[PDB]
C-alpha cells in the first residue's frame, strides 16, 4: 500500500537518470568545445569573436589632391 | 516445510536414537514434555489453524522481478555515458548477488559447525573447502576497490591480474 500510494516504479527513476546524464554530458562537451573555440578565435582572429576595429575605407578621399603624387 | 529450497540448504537425514529405558523409574522429562504439549502446543496450533483459514479466505500473490542483461563495462565506449550507466547498474546488482552467495555459504558453514557437535573439525571439511573457494573468488573480484568503487575499477583490477598471470605463465613456459 505504501508503494502504491506514495512511490513509483524503478523504471521512472532509471530513465530520468539516463536523461539527466545525457543532458549534463552534452553540457560538459559543449563547455570544453567553447573553451577550445574561444582559444582558437582569440589566437587567430579569423572568427566572429575578438574582431577588433580598424579604419573604415569609406573615409578615404579619392580625388585629385592638388599634386599628382598625392 | 516447503518454505525454502532443500538443495540450497542441505541437511543430513537427521537420524535419532530410540528410547531404551533400563530402569522402571518414570522420568520427569517425558511427563514434562507431555504436559508442555497439552498446555502450549495445542492452543498455539488451534490459533494457527484459525489464522491460516482466515488467510486462505483472502489469497493474493506477489512476484519476483526479472532483470534483462545489458552490455557491461567492457563493451562500453570510453565517453558514452548511457552505456556506462547501464553497465554500472548491472555490475552493482551482480555485486549484491555475489554478497548474498557468500552469505549463503557462510550460513551453511555455521550450521554445519553447530550441528556436528564435537566432530566438526572433520565433518565440516567440505563446507570449509567450499567457503574457502567462494571467499577466494569474492576476494579476487571485489577486494581493495575502495569506498568509491565502480565497474571500471573492478575491470582494471581484473586486467592487472590477467597481465600478471599471462606474464608468469609465459615465463614458466619458456623456462
Ligand atoms: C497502520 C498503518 C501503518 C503505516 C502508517 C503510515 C502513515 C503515513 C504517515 C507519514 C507519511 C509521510 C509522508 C510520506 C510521503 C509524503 C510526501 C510525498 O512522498 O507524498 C506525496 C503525497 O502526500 C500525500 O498526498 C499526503 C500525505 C500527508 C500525510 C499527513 C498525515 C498526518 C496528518 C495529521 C493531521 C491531523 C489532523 C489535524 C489535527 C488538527 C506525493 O505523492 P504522489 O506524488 O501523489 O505519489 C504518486 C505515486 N504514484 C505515482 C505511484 C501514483
Amino acid at each position: 500500500w505504501i508503494a502504491r500510494t506514495f512511490y513509483d516504479g524503478p523504471e521512472k527513476n532509471y530513465e530520468k537518470t539516463m536523461a539527466i546524464l545525457q543532458i549534463e554530458a552534452e553540457k560538459a562537451e559543449l563547455r570544453l568545445k567553447e573553451l577550445e573555440v574561444r582559444r582558437l578565435m582569440r589566437a587567430r582572429g579569423d572568427g566572429p569573436w575578438y574582431q577588433y576595429p580598424t579604419i573604415d575605407k569609406a573615409l578615404i578621399d579619392h580625388s585629385p589632391k592638388t599634386t599628382p603624387d598625392n | 516445510p516447503d518454505s525454502w529450497d532443500k538443495d540450497v540448504y542441505p541437511e543430513p537425514p537427521r537420524r535419532t536414537p530410540a528410547p531404551a529405558p533400563q530402569t522402571s523409574l518414570p522420568n520427569p522429562v517425558t511427563y514434562l514434555t507431555k504436559i508442555f504439549d497439552l498446555l502450549v502446543d495445542r492452543p498455539v496450533t488451534l490459533a494457527r489453524e484459525f489464522i491460516e483459514q482466515q488467510h486462505a479466505k483472502n489469497r493474493y500473490y506477489y512476484y519476483h522481478r526479472e532483470f534483462r542483461r545489458v552490455p557491461d563495462i567492457t563493451e562500453c565506449e570510453e565517453k558514452d555515458i548511457l552505456c556506462m550507466f547501464e553497465a554500472e547498474m548491472q555490475w552493482r546488482r551482480d555485486y549484491k548477488v555475489d554478497q548474498e552467495i557468500v552469505n549463503i555459504i557462510q550460513e551453511r558453514l555455521k550450521a554445519c559447525q553447530q550441528r556436528e557437535g564435537e566432530s566438526y573439525r572433520q565433518n565440516c571439511a567440505k563446507e570449509l573447502e567450499q567457503f574457502t573457494q567462494v571467499s577466494k573468488a569474492f576476494q579476487d573480484r571485489y577486494s581493495d576497490l575502495g569506498a568509491h568503487y565502480s565497474a571500471r575499477k573492478c575491470l582494471a583490477k581484473q586486467k592487472q591480474r590477467m597481465l600478471a598471470e599471462r606474464k608468469a605463465a609465459k615465463e614458466a613456459a619458456a623456462a
